[PDB]
């Protein structure tokens, strides 16, 4: 059994066939999956030839957008000592990350770049959808706008002594008009004060009510002076048809945070086309867990 | 519990005296034993009684069929389930529970199957607990001078003990004194006729002697006296019934099969998974991970609906079976019958009927022939001579039995008749086709009798003639017809009388042989009318002197008789013949009877011969002609007693027509053994307690249901609760049909296995988006594609079963290389393919093109990255690219079930095509409409998403897996087209199952 | 179209299940009329 089933050397077999019999079997099998391999390709290929290259044919499960932050946090909590620096440098590295790709030094001439208001404005439209016209042009964003958090003056940007920022992004949709909410009767209480019509308001409060009292100052940087996002910057074309684009940025200082002990803020973007989600804990608003124990 | 000293043949004190007898057990031959003394050896060595059988509790059984091949694996599943939960709990956060939902799914799995299948054996010992009737039974024991009738369980040895016709011997006894005393040895020593006891020894054999009266057997007439010699278990039946209950049970053919399957499955699960565990230390992944990953993989090689769908495939041949009145108290015993290859039958109770029937008769120089068979189907005898009439008169009034009272219910031939075997016969057959006996008798009064002589050896008496115009005397005897002919010197022809010239003689003479070679007993019915003249109506003609002509009567004709075959006996042993399977009698009744019936029945074809048979038609002595010119041999008991092994597998291997005859239980048992030593199946069907140790060690054993013993019905496996010979041939054909049918349900079980587990090996190797879920899994081995598996039971034969040779256990298998060639190679590949191919376009048409997925698993899973960017540069949330998963993982299984369609189709018909054999089984139409309604209800139905995770679909992305489908069904049609054209091809030794 | 384009992002998955289950509603019933065609 064990030893004749593997050699025999009276009908010449090995395993159980001869020499001939493995060829017959492999060659089968190779025009067989061969065959299956041409079949799969072309089923692809006219898969390939059924999509657009400038436009993705659903958009139903990215229509309210999300909103993201720079820090990376593992359980959306940021705790670091303000003496051991070995402490918030994973937090540093990642705002850095984000930050280095807003290097003017990027951003320079006439293409693809062009100069935009300095102040919050209106939507700008470059056309279609198509390439017609050649790569259109993005509105260039400056570092400087956002003043306390740059990297550019205190390179940790605030880690160092108890103030930590963050660095607010919405999610870039192709064809997505932010819409801001109307000077109506109805509008939060936060939101009546300072109504640019251009711009998206992000405005940040506590989770507990009990907690009001232990955050401090939220002080917001962003074009303008303005605590949101210029309308200017939409819409996004998309990677193909604006590649080197750049999407606004809002800062947080969270001035005045007591000391050891674990804060819950909640961060909210407000706009008709902005809905949020019980389930998804990053549509249109986002939670971070700050504990500056020193 | 020596078994050797069991097996062993019986030994015995029998060649003694009564003197000797009474000297050694200590009896008074007139007296008995003293009620003080008989009480001293009842407490001293134990009841009358056999002991009961080894009880169970319900709770053993239970645990029974919890465990066994299949489920054991499917507990090592689960097993491993939970142990790769409890590591990923100790290594990571936020540990996926889905390892512990399938442990707890296939435990569910297990368990479920064995409250099943127990529920069904139980059932069945229901049924089977509603036979065993047992009445109380006292018998007559004489002590200190009296006759006293006390309970069974209180007779011991040495007291005296009487018995008369009607009542049953209560323990082996010593006859003392007898009175014409007959016993019925059928159950124990298979003797279809009432051997005599006598008080003299006769054989150095125990069960050929009459001085010894056995157990459990019944004094048909007379009356006796004996010592109780044996007693209690120690008695023969009670070392047969012990033996039999110490014997081992074995391992069927479909368990075997189910474990060399269990085998292949775990060879290459076990290879899949120490190969990619390689593979993956090779790609740098952690040691933590690759073991989650082989346990992942080999546990994803497990088919747990498998195990649902063969106990209810086993299941439904079982009910058709109980339709027939077949019952079955295992569940595999079922398939035994089709793979049987050699048939070793008894023939008293089993192959024949064990009642006497009146079968030839002889009358106007012309053997006639009646029916004698249980239903009385046949062919009359031609009723319309006057000679036929007279004979009825003859046997209808020189007969004393008579019909018990109460019987004008049942048939004519099952009513119980008190009075001798003969006298019954010839009473059933007059009643039969003569009308009601009881007015025949009264219509002619019997005037005087002179009973049966040992020397006169005929019976004879004379009563009025009811003719109104004759009032002379009839006379009527019967008796042997060579003493009777003797007796006479006139012939009854077509109703006027001629002499007894020699030419009739002769006639007579070889019509006696020709009766008597036929393995029947003849007598001879003869009758005179007494002149008016010389003996008037009021001489009384006492039975002293000679008042009647002893010579000088009226021979009218013989009456042979003997005990018929059951209906479907002959036809049924000439389909298990035809079907290539082996018949061979064993029986312990006389050789001269045995291979009459074998021919009868088909056992020895006719024109074939024996050596003797041989040696007779030459006229030359037996030890010249060779053995080899004789195809069938009578192989006696006497003769095996003294034979080797290798003597009796040359006798087996020579000889086609077996007909072994005065053979013991232990003898059986050797038999069958000898059958099993080479290498096939044995059915050892039977009906009395000699063949319990033949039916138990047989590999599957048929036990008669009205006319068997508790024993032997205890120790079978299957019941034939209406004592039909056809249900053999009904179950060798039903076992052949649920082989092919199981083979075909494998195969299609099987084929899904593919696509269930290349997505998981793409995801490790390829790092892309997990295609395939858990819950998914689950809901498609255990959901779906049970209807469909199960309704492959339905399908009909495609060429007739009852003609190709059975299969060879050591080389055609249930699962071999040729099945999973196309279930893990050809068919499954194509369905993987097909539910990749869903895949990627539901990924393409949200924005996810095939060249970016290749490398995203690390940032696609992460639960802290809210902006993965896709081939059009949007940013996806974690939930949203998630909830993108889980609407393929949604697809990906209905193309499942699509690529299942054709694979059900294909999996119909093994080799025949599919606008041949035809979709007349309305199951699998069911199967595929609930199959595909299923689906849509899992997607569809509000609150899935967040119960299961199972989102709705498009109406462009169900068609994606139609292309893939059409074409396993086109590879499969030309597939089974090959194979018939070319016999014998490459296609049919590669893809042939 | 232009800035109230609200509708290239909206999607009646209801009507959509309605209709799939009506349809497998359909076929469970299909299903087990030949099922019991021919026991009456
Ligand atoms: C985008 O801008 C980044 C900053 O640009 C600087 O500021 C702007 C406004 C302009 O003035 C520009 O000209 C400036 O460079 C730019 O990142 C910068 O890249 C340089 C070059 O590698 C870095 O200089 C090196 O610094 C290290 C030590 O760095 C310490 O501080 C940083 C934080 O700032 C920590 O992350 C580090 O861990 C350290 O704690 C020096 O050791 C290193 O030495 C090298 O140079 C000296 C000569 O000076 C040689 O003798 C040595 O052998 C070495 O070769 C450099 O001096 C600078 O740190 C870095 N800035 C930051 C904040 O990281 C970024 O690359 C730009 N990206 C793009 C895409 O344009
Ligand atoms: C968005 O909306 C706010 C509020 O608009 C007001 O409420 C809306 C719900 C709706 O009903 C509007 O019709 C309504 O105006 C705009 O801001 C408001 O602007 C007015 C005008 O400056 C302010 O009213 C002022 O109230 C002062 C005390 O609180 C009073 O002293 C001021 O005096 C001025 O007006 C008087 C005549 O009434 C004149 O004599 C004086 O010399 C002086 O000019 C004046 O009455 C409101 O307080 C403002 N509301 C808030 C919350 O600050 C806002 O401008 C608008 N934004 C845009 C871009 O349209
Ligand atoms: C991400 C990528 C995805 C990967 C997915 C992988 C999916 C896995 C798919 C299939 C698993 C294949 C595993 C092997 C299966 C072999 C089947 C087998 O073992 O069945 C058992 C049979 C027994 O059969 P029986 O009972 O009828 O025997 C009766 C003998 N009597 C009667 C004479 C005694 O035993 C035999 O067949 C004998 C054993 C023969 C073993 C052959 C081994 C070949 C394996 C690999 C070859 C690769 C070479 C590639 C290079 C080619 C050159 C170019
Ligand atoms: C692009 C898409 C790709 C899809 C690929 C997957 C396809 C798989 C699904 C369906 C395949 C259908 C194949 C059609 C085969 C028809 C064969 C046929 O017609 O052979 C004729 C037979 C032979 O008769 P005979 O001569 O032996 O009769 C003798 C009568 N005597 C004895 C009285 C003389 O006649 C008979 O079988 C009797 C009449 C039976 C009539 C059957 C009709 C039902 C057929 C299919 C059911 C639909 C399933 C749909 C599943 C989707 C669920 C949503
Ligand atoms: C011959 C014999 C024929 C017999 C045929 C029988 C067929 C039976 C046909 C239908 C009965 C199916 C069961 C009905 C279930 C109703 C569930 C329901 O009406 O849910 C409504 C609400 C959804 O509310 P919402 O939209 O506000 O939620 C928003 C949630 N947000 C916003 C957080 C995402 O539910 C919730 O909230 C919680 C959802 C609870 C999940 C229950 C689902 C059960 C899960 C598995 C059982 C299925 C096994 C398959 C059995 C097959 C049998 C053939
Ligand atoms: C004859 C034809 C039969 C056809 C039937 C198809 C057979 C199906 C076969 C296998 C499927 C059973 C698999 C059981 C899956 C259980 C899943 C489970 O337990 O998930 C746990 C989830 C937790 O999820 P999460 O962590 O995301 O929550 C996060 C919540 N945050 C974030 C808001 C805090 O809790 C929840 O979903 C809560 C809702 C609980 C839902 C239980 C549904 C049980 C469904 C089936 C069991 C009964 C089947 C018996 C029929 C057998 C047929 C032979
Ligand atoms: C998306 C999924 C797509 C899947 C598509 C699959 C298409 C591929 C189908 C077939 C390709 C395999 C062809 C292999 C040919 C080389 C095989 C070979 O070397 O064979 C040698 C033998 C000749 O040796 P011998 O027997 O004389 O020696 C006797 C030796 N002793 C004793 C061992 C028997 O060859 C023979 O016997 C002749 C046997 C040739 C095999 C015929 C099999 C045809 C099966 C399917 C074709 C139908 C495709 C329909 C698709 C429709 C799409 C819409
Ligand atoms: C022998 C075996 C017989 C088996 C018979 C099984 C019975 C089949 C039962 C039902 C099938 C009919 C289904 C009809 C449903 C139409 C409902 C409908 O209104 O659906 C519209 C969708 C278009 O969806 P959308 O995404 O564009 O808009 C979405 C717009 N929102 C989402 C904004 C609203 O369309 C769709 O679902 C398209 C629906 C699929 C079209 C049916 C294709 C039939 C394929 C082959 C049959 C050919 C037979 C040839 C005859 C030969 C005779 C000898
Ligand atoms: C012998 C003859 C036998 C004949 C038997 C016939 C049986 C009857 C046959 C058909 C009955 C059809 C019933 C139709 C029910 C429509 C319900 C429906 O359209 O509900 C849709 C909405 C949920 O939409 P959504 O906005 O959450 O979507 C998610 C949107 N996102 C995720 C983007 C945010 O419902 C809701 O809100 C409220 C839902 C309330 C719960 C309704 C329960 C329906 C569940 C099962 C019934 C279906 C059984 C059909 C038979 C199949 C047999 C296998
Ligand atoms: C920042 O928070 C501190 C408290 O942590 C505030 O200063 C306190 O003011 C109260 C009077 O209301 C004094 O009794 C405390 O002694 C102060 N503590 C300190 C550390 O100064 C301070 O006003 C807050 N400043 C801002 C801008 O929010
Ligand atoms: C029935 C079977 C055997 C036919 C198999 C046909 C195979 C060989 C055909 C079907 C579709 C074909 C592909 C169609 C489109 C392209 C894109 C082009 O830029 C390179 C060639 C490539 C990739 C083709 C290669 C060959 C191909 C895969
Ligand atoms: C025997 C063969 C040829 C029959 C093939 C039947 C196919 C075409 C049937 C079977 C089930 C059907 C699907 C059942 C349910 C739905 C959901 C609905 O909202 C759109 C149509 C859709 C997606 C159907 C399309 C057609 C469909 C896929
Ligand atoms: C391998 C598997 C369990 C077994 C399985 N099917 O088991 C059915 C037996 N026929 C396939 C499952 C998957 O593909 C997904 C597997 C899951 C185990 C746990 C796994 C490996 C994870 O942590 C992520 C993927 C999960
Ligand atoms: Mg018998
Ligand atoms: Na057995």
């Amino acid at each position: 059994g064990w030893k004749k089933f593997l050699w025999d050397s009276e009908k010449k077999e090995f395993l159980g066939r001869t020499g001939s019999s493995w060829f017959k079997i492999f060659l089968f099998y190779l025009i067989f999956y061969g065959c299956l391999a041409g079949i799969f390709i072309g089923t692809i290929q006219v898969l390939l030839l059924t999509l657009s290259d400038f436009e993705p044919k659903y958009q139903d499960r990215v229509a309210p957008p999300g909103l993201s932050h720079a820090p990376y946090a593992i359980k959306t909590e940021i705790s670091f000592s303000i003496s051991n620096p070995k402490s918030y440098e994973s937090f540093v590295k990642s705002m850095h990350k984000l930050m280095d790709l807003y290097n003017e030094s990027s951003q320079a001439g006439n293409s693809p770049f062009e100069d935009c208001s300095d102040t919050p404005a209106d939507y700008i439209k470059r056309g279609d959808l198509d390439d017609s016209q050649g790569q259109k042009k993005a509105c260039r964003f400056s570092r400087m706008w956002l003043k306390n958090c740059s990297g550019l003056d205190d390179t940790t940007y605030g880690y160092a002594e108890g103030k930590p920022c963050v660095v607010a992004k919405l999610n870039r949709i192709i064809g997505f008009y932010p819409k801001p909410l109307k000077n109506t009767t109805d509008l939060p209480e936060e939101l009546q004060a300072n109504y640019n019509q251009y711009v998206l308001p992000l405005r940040c409060a506590a989770k507990r009510e009990e907690d009001r009292e232990k955050i401090g100052s939220i002080e917001y940087f962003g074009l303008g002076g303005y605590a949101g996002f210029p309308l200017q910057y939409y819409p996004y074309y998309g990677k193909r048809l604006q590649k080197k684009y750049l999407q606004p940025l809002l800062a947080i200082q969270f001035t005045n945070l007591t000391q050891n002990m674990e804060l819950r803020i909640e961060c909210k973007v407000y706009g008709e086309n902005i809905d949020y989600s019980e389930k998804d804990r990053f549509r249109g608003r986002f939670e971070v867990k700050i504990e500056v124990k020193s | 519990d020596l078994d050797e000293l069991k097996k062993e043949v019986s030994m015995d004190d029998h060649k003694l005296s009564l003197d000797e007898l009474h000297n050694k057990y200590g009896t008074d031959l007139t007296r008995g034993l003293t009620n003080a003394r008989a009480k001293e050896i009842l407490a001293r060595d134990g009841p009358n009684s056999l002991t009961p059988p080894p009880t169970t509790p319900e709770w053993i059984k239970f645990c029974r069929q919890l465990f066994g091949g299949f489920s054991i694996l499917l507990w090592i599943g689960a097993i491993l389930c939970f142990l790769a939960y409890g590591i990923q709990a100790a290594t990571e956060d936020e540990p996926a529970n889905d390892n512990l939902y399938l442990g707890v799914v296939l435990s569910t799995v297990v368990i479920v199957t064995g409250c099943f299948s127990y529920y069904q054996e139980a059932k069945s010992s229901r049924i089977m607990d509603s036979f065993k009737n047992m009445v109380p039974q006292q018998a007559l024991v004489i002590r200190d001078g009296e006759k006293s009738t006390i309970n069974a369980e209180f007779v011991v040895a040495g007291d005296l003990v009487e018995v008369k016709g009607g009542d049953r011997i209560p323990a082996d006894l010593r006859i003392i004194s007898a009175h014409g005393c007959k016993v019925d040895n059928s159950s124990l020593t298979g003797e279809s006729e009432p051997q005599t006891r006598s008080p003299e020894f006769s054989s150095e054999n125990p069960l050929e002697t009459r001085n010894i009266a056995f157990f459990s057997t019944n004094c048909v007439e007379g009356t006796a006296r004996g010592v109780v010699v044996y007693t209690g278990d120690r008695t023969v039946m009670g070392r047969i019934a012990t033996l039999a209950s110490g014997l081992e049970v074995g391992r069927t053919p479909i368990a075997i099969e189910i474990e060399h399957f269990i085998h292949i499955i775990t060879g290459v699960a076990v290879f899949l998974g120490v190969s990619f565990f390689i593979l993956s230390l090779i790609l740098g992944y952690s040691w933590l991970e690759a073991v989650i990953f082989l346990i992942g993989i080999i546990v994803a090689n497990v088919p747990e609906g498998l195990l649902a769908t063969v106990t209810v495939c086993l299941t439904l041949t079982a009910k058709r079976m109980a339709r027939k009145n077949c019952l079955v108290k295992n569940l595999e015993a079922v398939e035994t019958l089709g793979s049987t290859s050699t048939i070793c039958s008894d023939k008293t109770g089993t192959l024949t009927q064990n009642r006497m029937t009146v079968a030839h008769m002889w009358f106007d120089n012309q053997i006639h022939e009646a029916d004698t068979t249980e239903n009385q189907s046949g062919a009359a005898f031609d009723k319309t001579s006057a000679t036929w009439s007279a004979l009825s008169r003859i046997a209808a009034l020189c007969n004393r039995a008579v019909f018990q009272a109460g019987q004008d219910n049942v048939p004519i031939l099952k009513r119980s008749v008190a009075g001798d075997a003969s006298e019954s016969a010839l009473l059933k057959c007059i009643e039969l086709c003569c009308g009601s006996v009881q007015g025949m008798r009264d219509r002619n009064p019997k005037i005087v009798e002179i009973p049966f002589n040992s020397t006169n050896k005929y019976q004879l008496s004379i009563h009025e003639n009811e003719k109104s115009s004759e009032s002379r005397y009839l006379l009527v005897m019967k008796g042997a017809p060579e003493r009777i002919l003797d007796r006479c010197s006139t012939i009854l022809l077509n109703g006027a009388e001629e002499p007894l010239k020699e030419d009739m003689k002769e006639a007579f003479q070889n019509a006696y042989l020709e009766l008597g070679g036929l393995g029947e007993r003849v007598l001879g019915f003869c009758h005179f009318a007494l002149p008016e003249d010389k003996y008037n109506e009021g001489y009384p003609f006492d039975a002293d002197e000679p008042n009647f002509p002893t010579t000088d009567l009226c021979f009218v004709g013989l009456m042979a008789m003997i005990d018929p075959p059951r209906a479907a006996v002959p036809d049924a042993v000439g389909k298990c013949r035809s079907a290539g399977i082996k018949v061979i009698m064993v029986t312990g009744d006389h050789p001269i009877t045995a291979k009459a019936i074998a021919k009868g029945v088909g056992i020895i074809s006719e024109g074939n011969e024996t050596i003797e048979d041989i040696a007779a038609r030459l006229n030359i002595p037996i030890g010249q002609v060779n053995p080899r010119d004789a195809k069938a041999c009578v192989v006696h008991g006497s003769d095996l007693k003294d034979l080797s092994t290798e003597v009796l597998d040359d006798i087996l291997h020579y000889h086609t027509e077996i007909v072994f005859a005065r053979t013991s239980p232990q003898q059986k048992l050797i038999i069958v053994e000898g059958c099993q030593r080479q290498g096939a199946i044995v059915a050892v069907t039977g009906d009395g307690v000699n063949d319990s140790p033949a039916l138990k060690k047989a590999d599957i054993g048929v036990a008669m249901g009205i006319s068997g013993s508790d024993v032997s019905k205890q120790a079978a496996d299957m019941i034939l609760l209406d004592d039909n010979f056809a249900s053999i041939v009904t179950g060798v054909e039903e076992g052949r049909l649920i082989f092919d049918n199981l083979k075909k349900s494998i195969a299609y079980t099987l084929t899904s296995n593919i696509p269930e587990i290349t997505p998981f090996l793409v995801f490790i190797i390829g790092n892309v988006p997990l295609p395939l879920g858990t819950v998914t899994i689950l809901c498609i081995d255990l959901g779906t594609d049970m209807v469909p598996a199960i309704s492959l039971a339905y399908e009909q034969a495609e060429s007739d079963i009852m003609k190709r040779q059975p299969r060879n256990p050591k080389t055609d298998k249930l699962v071999n290389e040729r099945l999973i060639s196309m279930a893990y190679g050809q068919i499954g590949m194509i369905q993987a393919l097909g539910g990749f191919f869903s895949y990627f376009v539901i990924l393409a048409e949200n924005g996810f093109l095939p060249m970016d997925l290749i490398g995203k698993r690390v940032r696609w899973d992460d639960r802290w990255i809210s902006d993965v960017e896709d081939s059009f540069g949007q940013q996806w949330t974690y939930e949203q690219r998630k909830i993108v998963e889980f609407t393929c993982h949604t697809s990906f299984f209905i193309s499942i079930v699509v690529v299942q369609w054709a694979d059900l189709i294909i999996c119909k018909t093994r080799r025949n095509s599919i606008f041949q054999q035809g979709m007349k089984n309305k199951i699998l139409i069911f199967g595929l409409f609930e199959e595909t309604a299923l689906a849509a209800f899992l997607s569809y139905c509000p609150g899935t998403d967040v119960a299961l995770r199972m989102y709705p679909l498009k109406p462009s992305w169900w068609f994606c897996a139609f292309p893939y489908s059409l074409i396993i069904f086109l590879y499969d049609e030309m597939r089974r087209f090959i194979i018939r054209r070319s016999p014998g091809g490459w296609v049919e030794q590669e893809t042939y199952y | 179209e232009g800035p109230d384009n609200d509708e290239r992002f909206t999607y009646d998955y209801y009507r959509l299940r309605v209709v799939g289950l009506i349809v497998a509603a359909v076929l469970c019933v299909i299903g087990i009329i030949i099922l019991l065609a021919g026991k009456c």
